[PDB]
Parts: C-alpha cells; sequence; structure tokens
RNA sequence: AGGACCGAACCGACUAAUGUUGAAAAAUUAGCGGAUGACUUGUGGCUGGGGGUGAAAGGCCAAUCAAACCGGGAGAUAGCU
RNA sequence: GCUCGCCGGAAGACCAAGGGUUCCUGUCCAACGUUAAUCGGGGCAGGGUGAGUCGACCCCUAAGGCGAGGCCGAAAGGCGUAGUCGAUGGGAAACAGGUUAAUAUUCCUGUACUUGGUGUUACUGCGAAGGGGGGACGGAGAAGGCUAUGUUGGCCGGGCGACGGUUGUCCCGGUUUAAGCGUGUAGGCUGGUUUUCCAGGCAAAUCCGGAAAAUCAAGGCUGAGGCGUGAUGACGAGGCACUACGGUGCUGAAGCAACAAAUGCCCUGCUUCCAGGAAAAGCCUCUAAGCAUCAGGUAACAUCAAAUCGUACCCCAAACCGACACAGGUGGUCAGGUAGAGAAUACCAAGGCGCUUGAGAGAACUCGGGUGAAGGAACUAGGCAAAAUGGUGCCGUAACUUCGGGAGAAGGCACGCUGAUAUGUAGGUGAGGUCCCUCGCGGAUGGAGCUGAAAUCAGUCGAAGAUACCAGCUGGCUGCAACUGUUUAUUAAAAACACAGCACUGUGCAAACACGAAAGUGGACGUAUACGGUGUGACGCCUGCCCGGUGCCGGAAGGUUAAUU
C-alpha cells in the first residue's frame, strides 16, 4: 500500500480552464496538475484519501514546456503532469 | 541432358543449359538445413581479400555426410536434389534405422539404390570402404587424406581418383589434377565416380547469368592506371611489361607452392 | 538535389553520441579536451 | 519463356534554347534512353587516408581528392614579390 | 458575399522520417514578410495533446557490435568462446456513432475482444538449459470465386422553371450501417483408425522417424465472401423554431434490386522455372534429475490487473534537406465521373488553391509562341532548330540472316451520325416455376429481368469523322563496337569499361592468393568439371616464322662466392 507522504505529495494544484469546466460538467472529470513521477494509481490513492470521493478511472498525460523570451534571454518552463480523474457522479466534489 | 536455347533474344542465343529429370522439384529436407549468408569477399576486418565476389542468389546449406561414419547399416536412397551449394547432384538417403541424411550423389546413383559403409561392404557405387579394402585400380570419390577426417579429394561433378599402387600403409592415388599422391592406407573413400558429369557443357550465355552466381566483373589491369595495377598505363594500348598480379609477382608461370611439411606426400607433381 | 545532411537521430547518436565517445580512449580524450576547453555541450546527446 | 517489344510511375541524362551578380554553387522547358532486371528504392550495418572503394573516368570517400578533414611540429623554408 | 480562373495519381487526404509549439484563442504592427497590411508560420499573453486493445517499452532473433575466461600483441591494443545487445523482420487483444476553438480507434454512447494473477469447484502425472513438429519464407505466369467501388432501375422527399417548350419516357437530392458472434460456403491441402516391433532424434519418451499386419476408406486441417445477428439501435434528405447570422435543439421519409468490376481478398494457394529462395522466440507436443495423497495441470465460475513514455501541428512542404516564405530533393498508403488500353491525356467531383509588388502604355530589342505569297536546304561545320510522321482493324511487305529476325519494313483502304438486320443481335449474368436427394451457403431443368460488343446494308451532314489533348518520319551505302548493360556527381556516354566465350598459368587443401608484427579471417563449411592471376573479347573462318635480347621454367659437372671456423 502506497504510504501518507507519498500521497500527500502527488496533487500539485487544480487545473483551471475552459475545457476543465467543459469535462467537469458533462463527465464530472476533474482535471489536476499533479507530481511528475506520480502514476495513475497514486493519483487515484491520492484522491480517494485526500479529496474524499470514489473514483472511476484516471487519464494521465505530460505537457511539454514553453520556450519563451525574457529580453534576448532564451528560457524554457518546466514539464508538467496533467491528470484528467473520473469522479463516479455522486459528490461534485 | 543438354539442350541449347532457341536464340529469340541476344541473351538466349547462346545459352546451353543443364536439365536433369530426375532432380526433386519440391523444398528440401528441413531438419538438414541452415542459414549461409554472404561475405562479398570481406574477411572480419573488413576489407576485400578475394576480389570479384558479391550479389547472387539468397542459398541455404546443406548438412552433407562427407565422413560416413554409419557403418553397417544400410541405407536406401530416397531422392535426388539440386544443391546450389556445390557442382555436384546430392541423394538423400535413408538408414534402416530412421535416420536420414545427405550424400554426393555418384554416377548411375537411382532412387531405391541400396548403400552401405564399413569393412564389411560389397564393391559397389555409391558404397564406402577404407583403402585398404578397396582392390587396386578401382575408382572412388570423397577421398580422405586424414582417417575419420572425412572426404577432401574429387568431389566435384564428374572427378573421380584411381588407387594407382598400394604398399605398407599408404597408397598411392593418381589425383584429378595429374598428380600422385601417397594417402594412409586407413582413410575411406567411396566407390565411383562423383555424378553430375555434365556440368561442364552448359553455357551461360550472358553478363548476368554469372552475376546470379555471385561473381562481379573483372577489371583488366591494362585498363586503369599505374597508380593501382603495374600494368596501368599508357597512351592507348601500351604493355611493355612481364605479366605481373597487382601485387606485383610474376603470373604466367612463376610457382607458388611452399609447403616442405607435405612435399614428403607427394610422388610426383602434375607437370 | 540530393544535399550531404539528411538528418537521422539513431544514427546521429550512434556515431557521435555519448556512449559512443566513451567507447573508446581516443573518445574519452575528445570528452576531456571538451571538458577542458568548457563546452556547454559534451556530445551530440540533447 | 525472355539482361524480349511499345509505353506511364520510377531510375537516368543524348540534343537545343533559356538562365550565367540564376528561381538553382549544375536547374527549367521541349524533345530523349532504360523501364521483370547486371533493375530500382527504404531502413540499419561494414570497409579509413599511401588507406578504403572503383563494370577503371585518376572516378568517388560530406559543395574539398595525382593522396580527405581537424589539431599539432609551426613563426617549416622562401637566393622570390 | 456573388461572379471568373487553376490543380484534381494533386497543387486533395493519411502515415513514417525529420522539425519542435509553427496548432487554437485574445491582442499588437516598431523589427521580420522582397510592396501596403487591419493580415501572418512575426511580437506578447493564455489555452491545447486523455489508450489494457495504436506505437514505443517488452519477448525473439538478422547483418553487425560488444565480449567473463581465452589466444595474440613494445605499451596502446587486436581477434574471439560462453554470453549479451542489435529491426529494416516474427510475437495477445476494438469497432461504429457523437462530441472541442484546438484531442480523440485515447473523451462519451452502444456493442466487443486479449493476456496474466487471486479464490472456489470438479477431474487429473506434472515437470527442462534437453528431443520433435510448427513458426518458415524465391521469381514468373494463369484461371476461377469475391469484395471495395461505380452505373442504372425501383422507392422516398422536393420541383413545374427569368426566353420557345417542359404532368413527363421530365428535373434535383437521398437511398448508409462496423468490429464481434453464429453458420462454415466457392476453393486448397492430405487417406484415416488400431495394434506389434526397431542399430536413429547425444539420456529417455507415450512424442518424431522407420518396419509389419488388422480394418474402414471417408475422416481431418485451412478458407475469401455471402446470410443471420449486432441493429425496434445509430445515421439520415428535409422540415419546425431560435441565432449575438457562428451556430443550437427536436422531428425526421425511403433506406431495395440488377448489372459492371479492381493492381485489393481467397492466395503464405495453384502451375511452372532455375539463379533453388533468413533466424530465433511466442505455440503444440515428448519425456529427464525430481516431486510424489504436496506441487503442477485441464476445465467451469467470480474477482483483480494491464504500469511508463508518445499522441498538438507541418509532413512533395513557407514548418524536413537546400544560408531565403529558394521553380530543386524527400520512403509508404488512399485512388470517384465522362471519354480512353491505361495510375497516359482532356474536362470535372470530393477537397484545395489564384503562387505577398501593383497601375498604365502598346517604341527598338530580348524571351516564349501562332500564321505566311512564290521557292524548298539555295542556310550551315552539320537539316542545328523547326516542320513533318503519329490510332485501331484489315490487305500487303525486299536485300540479307545466326532462320529468331529484318518488320510497325515499305505501301494501301475503312473510320462521324441515323435507321434496319435485331421495338437490343452474338454474348455475359441470372429470378420466379418445376424435379431429385447425401436437406443444404445442395443439385438438374427453367429462362423472366438486366447488361451488352463487332459487323453488313441503306440513309445523312461537313472543306475535313484516328477531327481536340494524345500519338513512329521513312528509305539506301559505309566505319567502329557482337548484343542488354557501365563511365569522367558538376564541359567528354564514346570507338572507352564490362560482358558471355577463348587461352595461358598458378593452386593437392592448414591450397595458391589477400587482410593482418600476430592470433586469426576471407578463399570455402568450396576440393582441380574447384579457386586465383593475366591477356583476349558473341558468332563464322582462322591464328603463319623467330628462344638471338629480357623474363619465366628445368638442370647442377665445372668457375666464382656470405656468415662461420
Ligand atoms: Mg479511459
Ligand atoms: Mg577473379
Ligand atoms: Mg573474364
Ligand atoms: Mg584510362
Ligand atoms: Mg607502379
Ligand atoms: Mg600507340
Ligand atoms: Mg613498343
Ligand atoms: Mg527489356
Ligand atoms: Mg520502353
Ligand atoms: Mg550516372
Ligand atoms: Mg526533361
Ligand atoms: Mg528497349
Ligand atoms: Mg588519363
Ligand atoms: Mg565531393
Ligand atoms: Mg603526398
Ligand atoms: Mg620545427
Ligand atoms: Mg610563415
Ligand atoms: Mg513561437
Ligand atoms: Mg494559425
Ligand atoms: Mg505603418
Ligand atoms: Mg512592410
Ligand atoms: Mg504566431
Ligand atoms: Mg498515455
Ligand atoms: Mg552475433
Ligand atoms: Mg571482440
Ligand atoms: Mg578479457
Ligand atoms: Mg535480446
Ligand atoms: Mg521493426
Ligand atoms: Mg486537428
Ligand atoms: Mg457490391
Ligand atoms: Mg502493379
Ligand atoms: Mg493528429
Ligand atoms: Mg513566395
Ligand atoms: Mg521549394
Ligand atoms: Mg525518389
Ligand atoms: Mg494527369
Ligand atoms: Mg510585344
Ligand atoms: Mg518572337
Ligand atoms: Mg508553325
Ligand atoms: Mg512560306
Ligand atoms: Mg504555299
Ligand atoms: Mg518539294
Ligand atoms: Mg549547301
Ligand atoms: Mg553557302
Ligand atoms: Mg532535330
Ligand atoms: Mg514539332
Ligand atoms: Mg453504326
Ligand atoms: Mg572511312
Ligand atoms: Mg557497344
Ligand atoms: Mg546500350
Ligand atoms: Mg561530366
Ligand atoms: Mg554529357
Ligand atoms: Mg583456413
Ligand atoms: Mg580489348
Amino acid at each position: 500500500m502506497i504510504r501518507e507522504e507519498r500521497l500527500l505529495k502527488v496533487l500539485r494544484a487544480p487545473h483551471v480552464s475552459e475545457k476543465a469546466s467543459t469535462a467537469m460538467e458533462k463527465s464530472n472529470t476533474i482535471v489536476l496538475k499533479v507530481a511528475k513521477d506520480a502514476t495513475k494509481a497514486e493519483i487515484k490513492a491520492a484522491v480517494q484519501k485526500l479529496f474524499e470521493v470514489e473514483v472511476e478511472v484516471v487519464n494521465t498525460l505530460v505537457v511539454k514546456g514553453k520556450v519563451k523570451r525574457h529580453g534576448q534571454r532564451i528560457g524554457r518552463r518546466s514539464d508538467w503532469k496533467k491528470a484528467y480523474v473520473t469522479l463516479k457522479e455522486g459528490q461534485n466534489l | 541432358a543438354v539442350v541449347k536455347c532457341k536464340p529469340t533474344s541476344p541473351g538466349r542465343r547462346h545459352v546451353v543449359k543443364v536439365v536433369n529429370p530426375e532432380l526433386h522439384k519440391g523444398k528440401p529436407f528441413a531438419p538438414l538445413l541452415e542459414k549461409n549468408s554472404k561475405s562479398g569477399g570481406r574477411n572480419n576486418n573488413g576489407r576485400i581479400t578475394t576480389r570479384h565476389i558479391g550479389g547472387g542468389h539468397k542459398q541455404a546449406y546443406r548438412i552433407v555426410d562427407f565422413k560416413r561414419n554409419k557403418d553397417g547399416i544400410p541405407a536406401v536412397v530416397e531422392r535426388l536434389e539440386y544443391d546450389p551449394n556445390r557442382s555436384a547432384n546430392i541423394a538423400l538417403v535413408l538408414y534402416k534405422d530412421g535416420e536420414r541424411r545427405y550424400i554426393l550423389a555418384p554416377k548411375g546413383l537411382k532412387a531405391g539404390d541400396q548403400i552401405q559403409s564399413g569393412v564389411d561392404a560389397a564393391i559397389k557405387p555409391g558404397n564406402t570402404l577404407p583403402m585398404r579394402n578397396i582392390p587396386v585400380g578401382s575408382t572412388v570419390h570423397n577421398v580422405e587424406m586424414k582417417p575419420g577426417k572425412g572426404g577432401q579429394l574429387a568431389r566435384s561433378a564428374g572427378t573421380y581418383v584411381q588407387i594407382v599402387a598400394r604398399d605398407g600403409a599408404y597408397v598411392t592415388l593418381r589425383l584429378r589434377s595429374g598428380e600422385m599422391r601417397k594417402v594412409e592406407a586407413d582413410c575411406r573413400a567411396t566407390l565411383g565416380e562423383v555424378g553430375n558429369a555434365e556440368h561442364m557443357l552448359r553455357v551461360l550465355g550472358k553478363a548476368g547469368a554469372a552475376r546470379w552466381r555471385g561473381v562481379r566483373p573483372t577489371v583488366r589491369g591494362t585498363a586503369m592506371n599505374p597508380v593501382d595495377h603495374p600494368h596501368g598505363g599508357g597512351e592507348g594500348r601500351n604493355f611493355g611489361k612481364h605479366p605481373v598480379t597487382p601485387w606485383g609477382v610474376q603470373t604466367k608461370g612463376k610457382k607458388t607452392r611452399s609447403n616442405k611439411r607435405t612435399d614428403k606426400f607427394i610422388v610426383r607433381r602434375r607437370s | 538535389m540530393k544535399r550531404t545532411f539528411q538528418p537521422s537521430v539513431l544514427k546521429r547518436n550512434r556515431s557521435h553520441g555519448f556512449r559512443a565517445r566513451m567507447a573508446t580512449k581516443n573518445g574519452r580524450q575528445v570528452l576531456a579536451r571538451r571538458r577542458a576547453k568548457g563546452r556547454a555541450r559534451l556530445t551530440v546527446s540533447k
């Protein structure tokens, strides 16, 4: 079983966007910025424990950082992980 | 059977082909096959060490019994086959105990024939005996040079070795090249001549036919520049020098054999 | 017209990559040279 | 059946014109040869510089080849400008 | 927005490589864009890539790489065994419909499938680094059966026409449905079953191979498509109604048949040829040491698992390789209509574009084209270039020849349309009815319906009917090279190189020879009907004299002659 520290660290922030709102309203799916090393099982366990809801399935993808510019200084944002987690239509968290 | 093609195209006019109705037409005996991939004439350094090799048709290797060490058990010829690895035909043989092998097909060997190896075998074509038990003047092929090593002499289509003399532990053979050699009397040989003697009569007819066999074109030394052949150079057709190899050794009559170890076994050179 | 540079990431890594350099004494020498010069990128790897 | 025939793709490059500070450090246009074969093509691999490879032109080996490229001996030497 | 023009085997669509945010939205026009710019692949900000089934990762190997020991080598290192890596190849599993500004076989809806684990039950000899089978493989050719797809009819909905006519034999549009499951068909392959024995498969084996009898000879395996189900579902012209004129919601008919037909599928088949056509694992099976009322295995039921990485966008291109938003290059897949042999060509569909300087004028001259009186190569180094020929079917076709050719030699005639033969012929396809039974995706007759060349005769229009695009100029004498090929990437394609054939010569196998201070390797898992070197160059008739010079081969009496002593 996954420990408490791991599950306390794997969730970073709730993502906010129009697609997130559409998914939440339609399929009761919430979108989370998670740890880069977090697997679907850890995400599910952390959402079940720390959020106290019930989970069907986790969808994950990695967002690549954008190569940007700051006054003739090339710079790159980091990669982060995004999780589509489906809550089984009984909580509306 | 030797037949010439009709000249319905320039590449077919001079083609002469060797067709044998008795060769098997199906796939060969698979448990006796190996993969035998091509080298192009390159050694393990990756350098061309033998020129004019490359391409040609993919071939599979057939394990052939050159030793014939299953003495005393009769075997029956099952079928004659085509072997892309050599000029001779090979014959699949079934032993009484259920073991199958490929042998070099001697002249006249046909399906249903009976063969045997050992000291107590009859003097029939296809039968293998130690040369101590073979009468003087016989005609043999697949001749051993060491006992139990396997046949190494007279293995090409139409070739044979005559037993000239015999005294003591050695016999005197007459080789296909015309050379008289001494061989230990306990080396084994197969009675008869190697089959497919009509092999020399084939005419390839065109360049691509030789390319199918994996031989690349030869470029004359006199056609290149002196930087890459001793024959090279000149304004027009010029030679003015004694012929040599690409590496400078005379190539018209100069002898290259130097083996003092085996010189004792040669009664007389091919001359 | 076909030009000389025809990219292939696998061939690039196998010919000039970090592990190919580390495989021989002379490749290790080129790595040491580039470290002494302070190249910000030792090889083609990234 | 065929290194068979005519002819697209595909592979080439015989002629002419244009272009020649080009659209292009070798092309365009109109014609042209081969087009089931010694054919052509993708991917990967091997051969290393007095060495490789070459159906042989001293051809090709990264727009470089009668001895590649980079670094070093090195401020070579220069009765010459 | 309406007109016009261009591509349409692409200038449309989708992958792989490669690139990396170029994708979508808001905003801005300084610089970049060969002009302007409100626009942009430009700047700035925010958003966007969802997988048990697709790919990688993974299991398995090829070429090849590395390589414990090992062999070799002044050092560095080189080769290689057992091993271990290495795809461009083998190996489990998902389809339709809908949805975003941008993702979808990944989200949703519906219906599936695969491999492994955990438990329960029943039965039961399981077991591998070993054996056997399988996986497992070429070129070409031909037929038959299909489907994708298309056309037409039938049906459903709509229409009655800006100018003569248009209730009809008229016009427009639609007529779609997957994987999976069940059936096991056209067709391909092979004789089954049971005993007894055995010098083989390194041991063993009940498995494979072999020998001998009994008996029945129809059993077994593979197999496109069709049909049923999936599916009373979904989709669906069109209508109703809103819209901030993007788009949103609901309703929603018909949803059949015949014919034609692939380069796709049956087919990893069949026939045929010689140049004789990977490997290993997954898989099935056999036992061994062993375990032995335990493990293990077979089968049914339930539960659990299928992680990680990729997924936007370009991809014949303004995003890749070419310094550029560069007339260049870049592997694979899809493949509609009319004409046509055709993926040629012309005009079009779906879809996508008008190529990021324009406006005038209508000089010389340059470029790319059209036509030309009379003459017709008089041009010129040379008919360079241009002009000309050009299809199908039929008649006819010389010297010479290696008997195949030459040959499409040359040359000549017909060709459109309408009607009749014949309200659609020859042919192809094929329903209803009937008959039989191994009863079914069966067979025999039946010919409805559909589709449909070629020709003959008459008639008819034009200057012209292979009317456009497309599409051989032909003949005669002669040099060289036999021929197909190859070559100076970028001024030379040839008479040069190669070539099949010929000859000489070396080479007896630890071969000669070549790469290597060596170990080793190629030659070759070949063995003199083989392999290397050299010259010549299909074929026909032939290949004369000289061994004094130089080379090579053979000899070893005599003269000379090194280290050595
Ligand atoms: Mg899901
Ligand atoms: Mg040779
Ligand atoms: Mg030759
Ligand atoms: Mg020359
Ligand atoms: Mg020389
Ligand atoms: Mg001369
Ligand atoms: Mg002379
Ligand atoms: Mg041809
Ligand atoms: Mg042609
Ligand atoms: Mg070329
Ligand atoms: Mg051209
Ligand atoms: Mg031709
Ligand atoms: Mg020259
Ligand atoms: Mg170059
Ligand atoms: Mg030099
Ligand atoms: Mg110096
Ligand atoms: Mg100087
Ligand atoms: Mg950007
Ligand atoms: Mg855009
Ligand atoms: Mg302005
Ligand atoms: Mg501007
Ligand atoms: Mg932008
Ligand atoms: Mg994923
Ligand atoms: Mg290996
Ligand atoms: Mg090694
Ligand atoms: Mg070692
Ligand atoms: Mg492996
Ligand atoms: Mg692969
Ligand atoms: Mg998209
Ligand atoms: Mg159909
Ligand atoms: Mg084809
Ligand atoms: Mg996409
Ligand atoms: Mg432009
Ligand atoms: Mg371009
Ligand atoms: Mg190409
Ligand atoms: Mg076209
Ligand atoms: Mg003008
Ligand atoms: Mg003009
Ligand atoms: Mg004209
Ligand atoms: Mg005129
Ligand atoms: Mg006139
Ligand atoms: Mg005239
Ligand atoms: Mg004149
Ligand atoms: Mg004149
Ligand atoms: Mg001309
Ligand atoms: Mg013309
Ligand atoms: Mg007519
Ligand atoms: Mg003359
Ligand atoms: Mg020629
Ligand atoms: Mg030619
Ligand atoms: Mg040139
Ligand atoms: Mg040229
Ligand atoms: Mg050897
Ligand atoms: Mg010659």
